């Protein structure tokens, strides 16, 4: 039952609204000594800078698969999760 | 058509992910739009299911997750023939010197195997040169290969516009310059003293720079090497100039650990050995053409037992030593007479009078360094007087090593001097005879032939 | 790639199936939730930080045609270390596992033309001496085998077409 | 709210609520047995666990224990009060004398001039 199985998980996972990340954004998953890891973000380049919650900024130096490694320029307490 | 996407990029490192079909095997090219830029990059290891990581020969900068890639099915490939001739060019082979297309007629790929044993030519043809400490303690035959070692500032770079200046201007055939991790300085310098000397029109130029990114300084040396092989095989006898071997294994071991290896004995990558003999083992005459090369090597901490020169001394047949003491100490060139030999000089190659005049030389200095801390710390009139005759003719020996270049010229203030190797044997052979006893120590110093050192002791 | 990850969740699976006598069910049930892995929204969701109890659920959820026993606790147990992705390797796994149970070897041939009924009967019967397993032969027509046939039972292979003996002829030469 | 995870020597890992986890430097408190120990937070894992360390010995803490999250950082009394005294690294009294009077308490975190 391949497409019709497959049209069943797409029936209920739109009726979930659940939704992929809009390109160029992303959110904040781990925060630790002034490093920050990103989840989502894929039209990122490396060097690239990303605007975080106040007008900080963070160089993106390392792009994994399914991550964003970031460092933050300037005081970095300030930052936790769930943050676009 | 694009067939792959980049999934990671890690500093200098990208990965692509192709289909399980048709998956780019290793040392491939790759092409991908960085931006407006056209970006190459290198397949070094095919790893998991239909991925292939690479190296990219530009900058890594503005790269994305996620951006095609199109694989050309075949290695980095260059120009090669009469067409790079006087142009400067850049690992891919393309022009950095703005006078536009290369014009080339065949393009060869860089990576290629080395001649089979069977092809290997023998020879005893000694180069002459007008350095005397070279031509006596490391005569060298065309078809070899010739290594300055040297520390930080030692004089590797005079030694080798020396070398150029007098082996390339009497040689007819074509000639390569390989400037692997140079100073961009000392390139455009060399660029222009060739261009105002009209040699410029039998010399092929490839530079990769310090700035350029690890692959750029990792395949430039096989770039020169490929064209060095192209004029080899057309059947000319080459001269290959080679800067520093020490920043191709450098170029090696920064991106060593971010392709997945573990670190080696000094935090070098485990195939030192391998990538050296790789390239270094192209570099040989054949039956059909010969490819004399003259090589920099860099010293770390003018240390001869780091791994680096250490396994480099084993390629070489003459091996000029510099050091860092004797250039402190403001001879120059600062060859140490002790440590520089050639598997040329023997009795049988060389005449039997230039193998004893050497031995002798190299007999009385050793006997001098032993006496050195003696003499220090005891004094001079502990000395028995054939020990003190000894340690005169040592120091009389050891200034007469000393030699003017043309290309040092503009460091010191006086004229360059050219010695035959019949000259040195001869002042050698007269000072170690005490023909020339009674002169001054400085009537030798930074002199030519010794009929030049009795005109400047007159003078004196 | 993490084969050996799914050597564990595997092995646990089958030793299950057999305790339950439903390996007929638990090998689809695998399938169900290999098709949810491939999903491209829901592998958007595997790609995130959620915590591992909730991504469960949000999985369980896709899956609600599935068994307590089977799918809320494996799947759950999966997502504590975040080893979801080995599902469809996991599939492969209980596949192999319950051919070597039931003494079975889904041995594969290749023709130059397809073979008849009694040539095929035969070659059945012939691997079935040869190994000491229930063969299952499926075939392929290709060309590039010229004529002759190929036999593979996993990692052994028989080759009996020309192309093989003439370059095996030109390498003798 | 949150619970203790790890106990790994001088580090605890404690978990909280997707929606409710604690600032970089904020301070928990956790009951050991009959005795209140204080935690600081160092990095926000990935999920909502923290990892703190812990200001008191470490030893008799069960995974599993439940904790209270302060608002704020690790606060000292400072001023004339905290002028002839000894003192913990919490800011609490360490001589035998009665408690200290402050009228202000800073927080340690401050930033250079
Ligand atoms: N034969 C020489 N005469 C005068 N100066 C020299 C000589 N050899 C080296 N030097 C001095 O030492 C410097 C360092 O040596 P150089 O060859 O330029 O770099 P490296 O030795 O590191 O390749 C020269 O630039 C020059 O200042
Ligand atoms: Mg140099």
């Amino acid at each position: 039952n391949s497409t019709e199985i497959s049209e069943l998980i797409k029936q209920r996972i739109a009726q979930f609204n659940v939704v992929s990340e809009a390109h160029n954004e992303g959110t904040i998953v781990s925060v630790s000594d002034g490093v920050i890891r990103i989840h989502g973000l894929a039209d990122a380049m490396q060097g690239e800078m990303i605007s975080l919650p106040g007008n900080r900024y963070a160089i993106a130096l390392n792009l994994e698969r399914d991550s964003v490694g970031a460092v933050v320029m300037g005081p970095y307490a300030d930052l936790a999760e769930g943050m676009k | 058509m694009a067939t792959g996407k980049i999934v990671q990029v890690i500093g200098a490192v990208v990965d692509v992910e192709f289909p399980q079909d048709a998956v780019p095997r290793v040392y491939d090219a790759l092409e991908v739009q960085n931006g407006n830029e056209r970006l190459v990059l290198e397949v070094q290891q095919q790893l998991g299911g239909g991925i292939v990581r690479t190296i990219a020969m530009g900058s890594s900068d503005g790269l994305r997750r996620g951006l095609d890639v199109k694989d050309l099915e075949h290695p980095i490939e260059v120009p090669v023939g009469k067409a790079t001739l006087g142009r400067i060019m850049n690992v891919l082979g393309e022009p950095v010197d703005m006078k536009g297309e290369i014009g080339e007629e065949e393009r060869w790929a860089i990576h290629r195997a080395a001649p089979s044993y069977e092809e290997l030519s023998n020879s005893q043809e000694l180069l002459e040169t007008g350095i005397k400490v070279i031509d006596l303690m490391a005569p060298f035959a065309k078809g070899g290969k010739v290594g300055l070692f040297g520390g930080a500032g030692v004089g590797k770079t005079v030694n080798m516009m020396e070398l150029i200046r007098n082996i390339a201007i009497e040689h007819s055939g074509y000639s390569v310059f390989a400037g692997v991790g140079e100073r961009t300085r000392e390139g455009n310098d060399f660029y222009h003293e060739m261009t105002d000397s009209n040699v410029i029109d039998k010399v092929s130029l490839v530079y990769g720079q310090m700035n350029e990114p690890p692959g750029n300084r990792l395949r430039v040396a096989l770039t020169g090497l490929t064209m060095a092989e192209k004029f080899r095989d057309e059947g000319r006898d080459v001269l290959l100039f080679v800067d520093n071997i020490y920043r191709y294994t450098l170029a090696g071991t920064e991106v060593s650990a971010l392709l997945g290896r573990m670190p080696s004995a000094v935090g070098y990558q485990p195939t030192l050995a391998e990538e050296m003999g790789v390239l270094q083992e192209r570099i040989t005459s054949t039956k059909t053409g010969s490819i004399t090369s003259v090589q920099a090597v860099y010293v770390p901490a003018d240390d001869l037992t780091d791994p680096s020169p250490a396994t480099t001394f084993a390629h070489l047949d003459a091996t000029v030593v510099l050091s860092r003491q004797i250039a402190s100490l403001g001879i120059y060139p600062a060859v140490d007479p002790l440590d520089s030999t050639s598997r040329q000089l023997d009795p049988l190659v060389v005449g039997q009078e230039h193998y004893d005049t050497a031995r002798g030389v190299q007999s009385i200095l050793q006997r001098y360094q032993e006496l050195k801390d003696i003499i220090a710390i005891l004094g001079m009139d502990e000395l028995s007087e054939e020990d003190k005759l000894v340690v005169a003719r040592a120091r009389k020996i050891q200034r007469f090593l000393s030699q003017p270049f043309f290309v040092a010229e503009v460091f010191t203030g006086s004229p360059g001097k050219y010695v035959s190797l019949k000259d040195t044997i001869r002042g050698f052979k007269g000072i170690m005879e005490g023909e020339y006893d009674h002169l001054p120590e400085q009537a030798f110093y930074m002199v030519g032939s010794i009929e030049e050192a009795v005109e400047k002791a007159k003078k004196l | 790639e993490f084969i050996t990850v799914a050597r564990p969740y595997a092995k646990a699976a089958f030793d299950f199936a057999v305790e339950h006598q439903s390996v007929e069910r638990w090998q689809d049930m695998l399938a169900f939730a290999a098709e949810v892995t491939k999903n491209e929204q829901m592998a958007e969701l595997l790609s995130g930080a959620l915590a591992p109890e909730t991504l469960a659920e949000s999985f369980i959820a896709v899956a609600g045609e599935q068994l307590d026993e089977n799918g809320q606790n494996l799947i759950r147990v999966m997502a504590e270390n975040g080893r979801l992705n080995a599902l469809p390797d996991v599939l492969e796994q209980f596949i192999h596992l319950r051919a070597v149970s039931e003494a079975t070897a889904e041995v594969d041939v290749i023709s130059a033309a397809a073979l008849s009924e009694q040539q095929l009967a035969k070659i059945s019967a012939a691997m079935e001496k040869r190994l000491s397993r229930k063969v299952k032969l499926n075939a392929k027509i290709d060309k590039s085998v010229m004529a002759g046939v190929i036999i593979r039972a996993g990692d052994m292979v028989i080759d009996g077409s020309v192309r093989g003996r003439l370059e095996r002829l030109a390498d003798v030469l």
